[PDB]
RNA sequence: AAUUAUUAUUAUAAAUAUUAUUUUAAAAAUAUAAAAAUAUUGUUAAUAAAAUUAUCAAGUUUCAAAAGCGUUUAUUAAAU
């Protein structure tokens, strides 16, 4: 069934199993509390959690500081699909000093293809109400021309538009 | 039973205008222009349900507290009238 | 073409960060050029490296109201009109 | 609204008459049954601009004003557009919810005072400005002999030296007597017509002109 | 709400259409992005993610305000996963980074959260109709 | 149905939405929104952008028949021709925006 | 899926379009139940896990027998 390795990004909803469990939605907000609360849950993402084992050896101490993110240029150069031997971070760089550039993996390009089709969707909605706030906005503006031209006509032709009776049934301010 | 960009109103909706129920377009009096209203809460029904009293659904515990502020404590102004003309 | 450099998208986002550093010290402010916190390990400040073909949903935002966009850097095409415009930043100091 | 039906006799409020409504006399035997007193679905009053533009120009004159004697002021303006004490109160509910007026019980006393709210206070100051800007056009004295009232320019300026608060006291009853003569020889008759907006809320569009009878 | 207990809704966990006639609950005029600080369109739009954290007052007259694209973690610069953020000194920080953790790239959408716009995702909680004693009802 | 005989006709076409006659491009000029784009908002997104969609077969237009010439899907439905400038400009990612080297 | 059929193919994203396929003058069964006094299990192999509700849709308690929470083609002291 369309192996997940085919989808550009692994699918959002992940269907499972469980003959005796019927619910489409994956229970997020539980996969979130664990992970945020427990540091260990997610593999260290080697670099940000290496660089110890390289400070301890060369400095005789625990690093005792926040490790830099964004692995140094030159690390994980033989790896090809890092994405796990890292966080989902990109393959760091060459061992260069050139400005950081995303190595346009098939994945990064897809994200570009989202943040353009997100701006696309929010733009096709943003200007429906912009023209919807002309149609109804100008329909009212015109409808009040109607009640005005009806307002003018209904005085010379004297149609009080309040029943068969004269205003003497109105002046009582009863039902009648 | 409908509010505003900054204000409120009240209206009982029929079946015919069920489309405009969620969010309307109306003359916001705390302004001078038509402005889109919302549906802050229910205030009853437009007709009877079969075999039921006049107030079948009942307005709310909520839309009543909105009413008890509009009509409610008018004790600032039984002056200039109470109900007479 | 004579000298009009084929500017990849990475460049026209590297020439934006340079131009945004110029406008700052053209506004008189301190030109905190982004790539002068950039060292051999990446951002010396221990921050997540800002990768240059920057997404259009992560545009570098400075809360000082500096405008740099594609309309800005497209005329800075050839080699010469940057070595004089961004002279002060691309050139290292040897004193 | 008739004399003896909902209200006691002689309470023919001397305010803007409704147009075409014949005021007929009811015998002084009248009384509803103990249940018809209450059915009596009245006619809804305009609360739109022209009353809410007119009421506030009152409450802008008499900035702190005891609610009780408020109605005795709107009667005084030549441009009273208000049918009766009921219409005022409904407009006064409107202008209350708009945020224009704000009743506060006058702590030293036991009566409320329609205070023009400071939120929309700078709006009515402009609003009273346009009407006065557009009202002084009509008068036949403003333009025929402007110097007859040029005697007023200096006086009132030097009046505000010694007795400004006592000057207008007599001026207040003076106009109250001169606006009544007008209100015998012309009133703002209100001709209204219902209309249904696109949302099915039947309401009335109004307008007002001055009927000349002499 | 007040809703003493055993009277709140049960299956969806929250009542639809929080009526708020007591206080009108409108977007203010002196409104601005918490993360970005640029003024926010008044109300004509749903480009802003208006998180009214129940009664907030402190972030703004009402609760925090963010344009949909300023709703990222400030420190790590990616999306706020599961939308729980951590207001670090007036710049919304991602809870995991704001908590000290370091795993700093998500899978699905990096620089834009999954959030709803204009409180439409925040109206599952907070200030239902009886927000107080509100006994003016049955009293005389 | 004021027909007296219902059919593919005398089915009153819009017994609602009485606020007809919208001048889109004229209104689109007030909003400054690329007149070719705005008109696309008001037809099923199949018809304008490169999206998966379902077409009726008569809509597709027939081969040159003995009775009628080849009636292409365009020359009978001009305002339904997809505009692939407007697609690409909006929906697809350009080589330019990710050119890194 | 034999079809223009039960049928949102949910990879994504978005949130106010006045987007547009459903015959018709009756009572039986039946699918079905709005409404409505008493009665509360006397029905039955056995009532009570048995649609929705703005009247906001939830039985409480005791005893005896009974492990793990996963997993199964006649679905459980099955097999883990
Ligand atoms: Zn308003
Ligand atoms: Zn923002
Ligand atoms: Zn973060």
């Amino acid at each position: 069934r369309k192996a997940l390795q085919s989808y550009p990004v692994p699918p959002r909803a992940r269907n499972y199993e469980r003959r005796w469990s019927s619910s489409r939605t994956n229970p997020y907000n539980r996969m979130f509390w664990r992970t945020v609360l427990n540091e260990d849950f997610a593999r260290p993402s080697f670099w940000v959690s290496d660089f110890r084992h390289k400070y301890l050896a060369k400095h005789g101490m625990d690093y005792q500081g926040r490790v830099p993110a964004s692995p140094a240029p030159g690390m994980y150069q033989g790896f090809s699909d890092v994405h796990k031997i890292l966080a989902n971070h990109p393959k760091p760089q060459r061992e260069s000093r050139h400005l950081p550039v995303m190595p346009m993996t098939p994945r990064v390009v897809f994200e570009h293809a989202q943040e353009k089709r997100i701006d696309y969707a929010k733009k096709m909605h943003r200007d429906r109400r912009l023209v919807e706030q002309l149609r109804t906005h100008e329909f009212w503006g015109w409808y009040m021309k109607l009640q005005r031209v009806r307002g003018r006509w209904c005085k010379e032709h004297g149609v009080s538009s309040r029943g068969v009776y004269g205003p003497a049934v109105d002046a009582a301010e009863l039902w009648g | 039973n409908a509010c505003h960009v900054p204000g409120d109103q009240i209206f009982l909706v029929s079946n015919s205008f069920t489309r405009r129920l969620l969010t309307r377009t109306d003359h916001c009096p705390k302004c001078d222009r038509l402005s889109t209203f919302r549906f802050m809460s229910v205030s009853g029904m437009v007709g009877r349900m079969p075999y039921k009293p006049v107030d079948t659904p009942g307005p709310s515990y909520a839309t009543l507290y909105w009413r008890k502020q509009r009509s409610g404590k008018i004790a600032s102004q039984p002056l200039n009238e109470v109900c007479n003309k | 073409q004579v000298g009009t450099l084929v500017m990849s998208q990475a460049m026209r986002h590297a020439l934006m960060d340079l131009e945004r550093a110029v406008r700052r010290k053209e506004l008189g402010l301190e030109p905190n050029y982004l790539w002068d916190r950039w060292g051999p390990i990446g951002f010396i400040d221990g921050a997540r490296a800002d990768y240059l073909p920057r997404f259009e949903h992560n545009p570098y935002v400075d809360p000082d109201g500096v405008d740099v966009t594609e309309i800005d850097v497209l005329p800075f095409n050839t080699h010469e009109q940057i070595r004089e415009r961004y002279r002060d930043f691309i050139e290292p100091d040897t004193a | 609204f008739q004399a003896g039906v909902h209200t006691p006799h002689g309470s023919r409020y001397n305010a803007a008459r409704m147009k075409n409504w014949p005021v007929q006399e009811v015998p002084q035997n009248f009384n509803f049954t103990n249940e018809q007193r209450f059915k009596a679905k009245a006619v809804p009053r305009d609360t739109g601009k022209i009353p809410r533009d007119f009421l506030l120009s009152v409450l802008y004159r008499n900035q702190p004003c005891e609610v009780a004697s408020l109605w005795e002021h709107c009667l005084h303006d030549p441009q009273i557009v208000l049918d009766s004490k009921r219409h005022l109160r409904e407009v006064l509910q409107q202008a209350r919810a708009e945020g224009f007026v704000s009743f506060e019980k006058d702590a030293v006393t036991d009566r409320w005072v329609c205070h023009l709210t400071r939120e929309r206070f700078e709006e009515v100051r402009a609003l009273v400005g346009a009407r006065a800007e557009a009202q002084d056009l009509y008068s036949g004295l403003r333009g025929a002999s402007a110097t007859e009232t040029s005697a007023y320019s200096e006086s009132f300026r030097e009046m505000n030296e010694d007795t400004k608060r006592e000057h207008f006291r007599l001026l207040s009853e003076q106009v109250a007597d001169t606006t009544t003569h007008l209100r015998k020889f012309q009133r703002m008759e209100m001709d209204y017509l219902p209309y249904t907006d696109l949302n099915g809320k039947v309401n009335f569009m109004w307008w007002y002109e001055m009927s000349d009878t002499r | 709400t007040a809703v003493p207990h055993e009277e709140a809704r049960s299956r969806p966990h929250f009542p639809a259409y929080t009526e708020d006639v007591d206080q009108p609950m409108v977007v203010p005029d002196g409104v601005c992005c918490f993360n970005c600080d640029k003024p926010i369109d008044g109300d004509d739009i749903n480009s802003y993610v208006w998180v009214p954290s129940g009664n907030a007052r402190v972030p703004t007259t009402q609760g925090y305000f963010f344009h949909v694209k300023c709703f990222k973690c400030w420190n790590c610069k990616y999306r706020i996963i599961h939308n729980q953020f951590y207001s670090k000194d007036s710049r919304a920080w991602c809870l995991s980074c704001a908590l000290g953790r370091d795993i700093r790239v998500p899978t699905r959408r990096w620089h834009t959260s999954y959030v709803n716009t204009h409180r439409t995702g925040s109206r599952l909680t907070g200030q239902f109709f009886p927000r107080h004693r509100h006994q003016m009802e049955f009293l005389f | 149905y004021n027909s007296f005989e219902r059919g593919w006709k005398d089915k009153t076409v819009h017994p609602l939405d009485r606020r007809g006659r919208f001048n889109l491009d004229e209104a689109a000029a007030e909003l400054q929104l690329d007149e070719a784009y705005v008109a696309s908002l008001y037809k099923p997104l199949h018809y304008t952008y490169s999206m998966k969609g379902q077409r009726y077969p008569a809509e597709q237009g027939r081969t040159s028949r003995p009775g009628s010439l080849a009636a292409s899907r365009d020359r009978m439905f001009p305002l339904y021709r997809r505009n692939y400038k407007l697609n690409r400009e909006l929906r697809v990612l350009d080589h330019r925006r990710i050119s890194t080297d």
